RNA sequence: UACCUGGUUGAUCCUGCCAGUAGCAUAUGCUUGUCUCAAAGAUUAAGCCAUGCAUGUCUAAGUACGCACGGCCGGUACAGUGAAACUGCGAAUGGCUCAUUAAAUCAGUUAUGGUUCCUUUGGUCGCUCGACUUGGAUAACUGUGGUAAUUCU
RNA sequence: UGGUGACUCUAGAUAACCUCGGGCCGAUCGCACGCCCGGCGGCGACGACCCAUUCGAACGUCUGCCCUAUCAACUUUCGAUGGUAGUCGCCGUGCCUACCAUGGUGACCACGGGUGACGGGGAAUCAGGGUUCGAUUCCGGAGAGGGAGCCUGAGAAACGGCUACCACAUCCAAGGAAGGCAGCAGGCGCGCAAAUUACCCACUCCCGACCCGGGGAGGUAGUGACGAAAAAUAACAAUACAGGACUCUUUCGAGGCCCUGUAAUUGGAAUGAGUCCACUUUAAAUCCUUUAACGAGGAUCCAUUGGAGGGCAAGUCUGGUGCCAGCAGCCGCGGUAAUUCCAGCUCCAAUAGCGUAUA
RNA sequence: UGCUCGGCGCCGGCCCGAAGCGUUUACUUUGAAAAAA
């Protein structure tokens, strides 16, 4: 029912990955999730569904055709090496600190207020 | 201001960089280099637009700093390095090389070249200098000071140097009847043969260059880059051969390609 | 210093005389006959025709056998042919000054659907365009002020999601069925 | 669209102005369902400011004896991560405003053969005819204090 | 030797100088580790007097700026004009010193004054020719209350650097300390007049010893009828009934099938705002799009804003006060028959927009 | 518009190209350089 056709296929060895744009055809249905097209592209390219990253999926008027951008890596270490941190956090492979900019700024000003070893003591 | 500027806006960029408008407020100001700021092409725009190997600013750094890009033989680790006219870019991993040459319009174009041709770079001499102990110096357009040149090299000639040695191999004298191409100005990238040159004392000299189709024109002397002897070139020409088609005939061949594509 | 555009132009134009009999007469006649909403779109059609007329006057001001004159003369004539309002045999530069508002309004999507015979009235055609029922080459269009090109004239049909062209029945049909088996059982 | 109309007289023809007509951008009034863009303390006060933020910085390559953690066989000093501090760099960029300024600023064209230039790039760096590594001061640290307070000492 | 259109140019030769507040001629640090017989070796990092190059800056040449005569002579040894020799300056020159003659500009508008004057790229209007504005995102210039002076640094007369004055102003045990939002938010004043004491460095760049850190530069969201673009408030029949279209009854009547139009009789073809699951977008959401289940008959899921004598579209309608109240941009309406006032019915204008005042 | 150098061709020579000169302005026509939006 739901088919995947791709275009603009290019392979670069300088990033150890292959990237392409993905066209999804799902007539009379809601827009597809990322996990289903990830495992479908995993079945298409004979790759484990853990180094495939997809993002930026928009919907045309009518909903017959949806486009998006994806990429296929070569191993998990290359995907952990050169990728944005937010997309790895979306895949759950990275966690970011839950501190706001504000309290960090008064913390930085409070260590700027005092001089010596007590900078680490006043930072709490 | 109180010092040198460090920022560049998007609309203040030169048009041959030819990038967009709404996707950002600041533009990549190139680092200090051999070429001037107006006609140079920094590596980040070329990598993320002409080849589309990267998408973001940090991805260009993750391309560049790992000793994967060789500009004029040596490796460059700066994303804003100005790669100007007549420079070779080497991709050792993928396996092709590029030469930065002007297209028939006022912009740079990608040129796939064979690797064994990518061992020499043409340089245009700017001035002749004598060192502190009678040492002749040969200052080129890319600020590459060459010591002990041939005595036959005059002020406005061109030389062919070797990249891995930095030494002179061949040269072409500047006279009537040589294949020249125009760098800079409103006229840009045209391929023609020099016909005559006048001399103006105290003013800019102007030459007259005839196109291979007979469409003669005239540019200033400082915008002159001779590349060939007679009509046989040395470097590989790009598509269109710098012929400057007036708008009707490339409209006609665009329509012709429209029915030929189907 | 933001990354904005600030590029916008007016599409319609307000006439000099506010109240007059005859101008209101054929303006109301065009609105009633072509199923238009109000006078803003007929004023913007007048403004587009004024732009094309000004370009034609400027191009005929220039002398013969100038490459710019031939260049956007061929460009303007090719664009007007590709719209489909101009006939193929009238391939001349000075024929631009000889067509009117209803020629431009003939290539509207609303009246094209009305002349295709798949709609009853012109207002019914406007409602049926407005309510997502007609696709233009596998692309649904919900707006009536769509300039149908000559190449896309033979590819106008109902949407596949519409109940008229074959699909699921509408909301009031299933509600009527639910009321039918509610009253029957 | 290269466009007019009412008004001095008992009635006519004129100069002439007043008032209608359309756009533009400021305030304000009434009103208001969807959606894409988008201006926004400038006209008076370049008037006064409480608060919080806006400039910081380490690699394989300048200083590591803070056990703050931490690897072993400790024995030819230093495995390694490393707060702090010394050192070099930038803080003269960016951002806001139009008060002053009338050949002043600025625009196009010219010259530095009348000067300077952080940094990048290329060259120069055994071109001079006469120690197999020198010296003492200060940080950080420990300890001792005064002030009503300070990025004070 | 070499070059310019042109050097007192570059280079060459000779004689010396060469500042203790001092020009250079490496006492620096990592990676991989070896050959020959203790010396000898690759790839780098940092620093350095010099040249050229690059970003520039700086002083100059020619041409071009609003109004004003109730501004016709102005400037001068307290230097305005040129010459000679100097000081300082990174060079050039009254920039400044000592000496010389009185010079230089002006009716082709100097000098003086005002500007509700930052300049330009531009914006509105527009037959042609023109008028007005430009604080405002790009470029350049100036300043951080106003003058003045200065350290460091290559680059500052710097103000999120310092010093002194006056104005303003914080704390105090009264001896003394600490100040500059014409930055991002916010408050007061002012005025007719102008928004959140929000989130993020993910996108675009910038700075640093530099993949890794930071950035109210910026991006995102909210407020937002400044303004611009698209675009809902309805469509489809049989009968409540008036006539035209092809043919007749001298004339009423008829076939009238396309009919055409209007009034709250009937049931359907429906989809959208909103309520919402999900998916998608995104640093994370929200906005848009897709998609389940809901969701319209007087489809109360109710469209206003100004007018109806002339300009100028549009009632000699009805009722009331009757030169009063008032209307009216201008003519003029109001006196107990108001085509203008005050309220209902109908109608026209533009329409999610319309009216008024200012330039 | 003409008067000291050497070019396309022929046996001290004809032509062609000239180092250098070839009386002043406005006007008109062709080129260059003329930031982006």
């Amino acid at each position: 029912t739901v088919t995947i056709r791709t275009r603009k296929f290019m392979t670069n060895r300088l990033l150890q990955r292959k990237q392409m744009v993905i066209d999804v055809l799902h007539p009379g249905k809601a827009t597809v999730p990322k996990t289903e097209i990830r495992e479908k592209l995993a079945k298409m390219y004979k790759t484990t569904p853990d180094v495939i990253f997809v993002f930026g999926f928009r919907t045309h008027f009518g909903g017959g055709k949806t486009t998006g951008f994806g990429m296929i890596y070569d191993s998990l270490d290359y995907a952990k090496k050169n990728e944005p941190k937010h997309r790895l956090a979306r895949h759950g492979l990275y966690e970011k600190k839950k501190t706001s900019r504000k309290q960090r700024k008064e913390r930085k000003n409070r260590m700027k207020k005092v001089r010596g070893t007590a900078k680490a003591n006043v930072g709490a | 201001a109180r010092g040198p500027k460090k920022h560049l806006k998007r609309v203040a960029a030169p048009k041959h960089w030819m990038l967009d408008k709404l996707t950002g407020v600041f533009a990549p100001r190139p680092s200090t280099g051999p070429h001037k700021l107006r006609e140079c092409l920094p590596l980040i725009i070329f990598l993320r637009n002409r080849l589309k190997y990267a998408l973001t600013g940090d991805e260009v750094k993750k391309i560049c700093m790992q000793r994967f890009i060789k500009i004029d033989g040596k490796v460059r680790t700066d994303i804003t390095y100005p790669a100007g006219f007549m420079d070779v870019i080497s991709i050792d991993k993928t396996g092709e090389n590029f030469r930065l040459i002007y297209d028939t319009k006022g912009r740079f174009a990608v040129h796939r070249i064979t690797p064994e041709e990518a061992k020499y770079k043409l340089c245009k001499v700017r001035k002749i200098f004598v060192g502190t102990k009678g040492i002749p110096h040969l200052v080129t357009h890319d600020a590459r000071t060459i010591r002990y040149p041939d005595p036959l090299i005059k002020v406005n000639d061109t030389i062919q140097i070797d990249l891995e040695t930095g030494k002179i191999t061949d040269f072409i004298k500047f006279d009537t009847g040589n294949l020249c191409m125009v760098t800079g100005g409103a006229n840009l990238g045209r391929i023609g043969v020099i016909t005559n040159r006048e001399r103006h004392p105290g003013s800019f000299d102007v030459v007259h260059v005839k196109d291979a189709n007979g469409n003669s024109f005239a540019t200033r002397l400082s915008n002159i880059f001779v590349i060939g002897k007679g009509n046989k070139p040395w470097i590989s020409l790009p598509r269109g051969k710098g012929i400057r088609l007036t708008i009707a005939e490339e409209r006609d061949k665009r329509l012709a390609a429209k029915q030929s594509s189907g | 210093p933001v990354a904005r555009s600030w590029v916008c132009r007016k599409t319609y134009v307000t006439p000099r005389r506010p109240f007059e009999k005859s101008r209101l007469d054929q303006e109301l006649k065009l609105i009633g006959e072509y199923g238009l909403r109000n006078k803003r779109e007929v004023w913007r059609v007048k403004f587009t025709l004024a732009k094309i007329r000004k370009a034609a006057r400027e191009l005929l001001t220039l002398d013969e056998k100038d490459p710019r004159r031939l260049f956007e003369g061929n460009a303007l004539l090719r664009r007007l042919v590709r719209i489909g309002v101009l006939d193929e045999g009238k391939m001349k530069l000075d024929y631009i000054l000889g067509l009117k508002i209803e020629d431009f309004l003939e290539r509207r999507l609303q009246t094209q659907v009305f002349k295709l015979g798949l709609a009853k009235s012109i207002h019914h055609a406007r409602v049926l365009i407005r309510q997502r029922h007609i696709r233009v080459r596998k692309q649904v269009v919900n707006i009536p002020s769509f300039i149908v090109r000559l190449d896309s004239q033979k590819h106008i049909d109902f949407s596949l999601r519409s109940p008229y062209g074959g699909g699921r029945p509408g909301r009031v049909k299933r509600k009527n069925a639910k009321k039918g088996q509610g009253g029957a059982g």
